[PDB]
């Protein structure tokens, strides 16, 4: 019962930084985000997640102080912001939503309902 | 009313049921704490309807109804109103109108085994869709031809059930599941459950 818009992709050489946004058509407050990434022969990657209490929060280990997670309820968005970026972060970059417990956070892409359109992340070596 | 929701006995059950066969208990004269439910990070599924999660230790209601079950990761979207698919037409279905809370969760750890878990079946095979709330137990020799079967299984004469094979290594949508289905009641008559 909700869309998700994505926007802040980008090229940048590695060390550079980029923001990424999910816009929720409806509200995302009973929502945890996830931002997943898949690259071309590699298969789909959980990156990040936060719970609809936006106090938990999950990261690949490959992302940990690189990749911040947060969100704003006012404006019913969620952001990955992307410091620190290397090659091997080239992908395709989606948001998506699930419906779980006020603290449920997860990386698994089948839990989740609606994915959002994806964003493009090239770092140029 | 002191009476503490058994709800312990619906979630941490030893046992589900198949979902062709799924579980009903009453929950009746009873203080329901749904807080300890949703405040945690138990579930990938909690999903309300006609009612607020947030609210629900601000409610009475006239009975609760705990459907419970357990099917695939990818088939917890059918335990919805106006979903279709094997489960919602052939094994469980919610009704348009429904007031209630559909919550599931991972159950790989108990409901997988190496080699498979063939416990936990599911209808494969009905002339027509379950109305909402129909539990069909039977399982007659499903006539997929024009030749009747006469309770003998051959080529279009069909057991109607099949078995999950719930292996720990599967992908997560052919995983297993643990579904709760709570139905709130409301109908001229006294609130028999109320949160604290
Ligand atoms: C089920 O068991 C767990 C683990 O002991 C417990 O923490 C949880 O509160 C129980 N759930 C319910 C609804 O009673």
């Amino acid at each position: 019962q909700v869309q998700l818009v994505e926007s802040g992709g980008g090229s940048v050489q590695p060390g550079g930084s980029l923001r990424l946004s999910c816009l929720g058509s409806g509200s995302l407050d009973y929502y945890a985000i996830g931002w997943f990434r898949q690259a071309p022969g590699k298969e789909r990657e959980g990156v990040s997640c936060i719970a609809s209490s936006g106090d938990r929060t999950i990261y690949a280990d490959s992302v940990k102080g690189r990749f911040t997670i947060s969100r704003d309820y006012g404006k019913n968005t969620v952001y990955l912001q992307m410091n620190s970026l290397k090659p091997e972060d080239t992908a395709m970059y989606y948001c998506a939503a699930l419906q779980g417990s006020y603290y449920y956070t997860g990386f698994v892409a089948n839990e989740y309902d609606y994915w959002g359109q994806g964003a493009p992340v090239t770092v140029s070596s | 009313i002191t009476n503490l929701c058994p709800f312990g006995e619906v979630f941490n059950a030893t046992r589900f049921a198949s979902v062709y066969a799924w579980n009903r208990k009453r929950i009746s004269n009873c203080v329901a704490d749904y807080s300890v439910l949703y405040n945690s990070a138990s579930f990938s599924t909690f999903k309300c309807y006609g009612v607020s999660p947030t609210k629900l230790n601000d409610l009475c209601f006239t009975n609760v109804y705990a459907d419970s079950f357990v099917i695939r990761g990818d088939e917890v979207r059918q335990i919805a109103p106006g979903q279709t698919g094997k489960i919602a037409d052939y094994n469980y279905k919610l009704p348009d109108d429904f007031t209630g809370c559909v919550i599931a969760w991972n159950s790989n750890n108990l409901d997988s085994k190496v080699g498979g878990n063939y416990n936990y079946l599911y209808r494969l095979f009905r002339k027509s869709n379950l109305k909402p709330f129909e539990r069909d137990i039977s399982t007659e020799i499903y006539q997929a031809g024009s030749t009747p079967c006469n309770g003998v299984e051959g080529f279009n004469c069909y057991f109607p059930l099949q078995s999950y094979g719930f292996q720990p290594t599967n992908g997560v949508g052919y995983q297993p599941y643990r579904v709760v289905v709570l139905s709130f009641e409301l109908l001229h008559a006294p609130a028999t459950v109320c949160g604290p």
